[PDB]
Protein backbone atom coordinates (compact mmCIF):
# COMPACT_ATOMS: atom_id res chain seq x y z
CA UNK A 1 0.00 0.00 0.00
CA UNK A 2 3.09 2.21 0.28
CA UNK A 3 4.60 1.96 -3.10
CA UNK A 4 1.99 4.06 -4.90
CA UNK A 5 0.98 7.41 -5.08
CA UNK A 6 -0.75 8.75 -1.66
CA UNK A 7 -2.32 12.04 -1.38
CA UNK A 8 -4.83 13.37 1.03
CA UNK A 9 -6.52 10.82 3.25
CA UNK A 10 -4.65 8.16 1.51
CA UNK A 11 -1.09 9.83 2.68
CA UNK A 12 -2.43 10.48 6.07
CA UNK A 13 -3.88 6.59 6.03
CA UNK A 14 -0.35 5.17 5.10
CA UNK A 15 1.58 7.27 8.06
CA UNK A 16 -1.00 5.81 10.74
CA UNK A 17 -0.45 2.40 9.73
CA UNK A 18 3.23 2.51 9.09
CA UNK A 19 4.02 4.72 12.11
CA UNK A 20 1.87 3.10 14.33
CA UNK A 21 2.38 3.76 18.11
CA UNK A 22 5.06 6.46 17.28
CA UNK A 23 2.53 8.38 15.54
CA UNK A 24 3.64 10.94 12.89
CA UNK A 25 3.99 14.61 11.44
CA UNK A 26 1.86 15.49 8.26
CA UNK A 27 3.48 18.75 7.01
CA UNK A 28 1.73 19.11 3.65
CA UNK A 29 3.44 22.87 3.42
CA UNK A 30 7.07 21.58 4.50
CA UNK B 1 8.21 18.06 1.00
CA UNK B 2 5.38 14.86 1.55
CA UNK B 3 3.52 16.11 -0.66
CA UNK B 4 6.09 16.20 -3.60
CA UNK B 5 7.89 12.45 -2.66
CA UNK B 6 4.73 10.66 -1.78
CA UNK B 7 1.85 12.45 -3.35
CA UNK B 8 2.82 13.95 -7.22
CA UNK B 9 5.75 11.24 -7.26
CA UNK B 10 5.49 7.72 -5.82
CA UNK B 11 5.94 7.10 -2.51
CA UNK B 12 8.11 4.48 -0.37
CA UNK B 13 8.55 2.98 3.38
CA UNK B 14 11.80 4.46 3.95
CA UNK B 15 10.69 7.72 3.31
CA UNK B 16 7.19 7.38 4.76
CA UNK B 17 8.81 6.14 8.12
CA UNK B 18 11.09 9.74 7.93
CA UNK B 19 7.69 11.43 9.15
CA UNK B 20 7.37 8.87 11.92
CA UNK B 21 7.87 10.23 15.31
NA1 LIG C 1 -1.94 1.25 13.49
Amino acid sequence: FVNQHLCGSHLVEALYLVCGERGFFYTPKA
Amino acid sequence: GIVEQCCTSICSLYQLENYCN
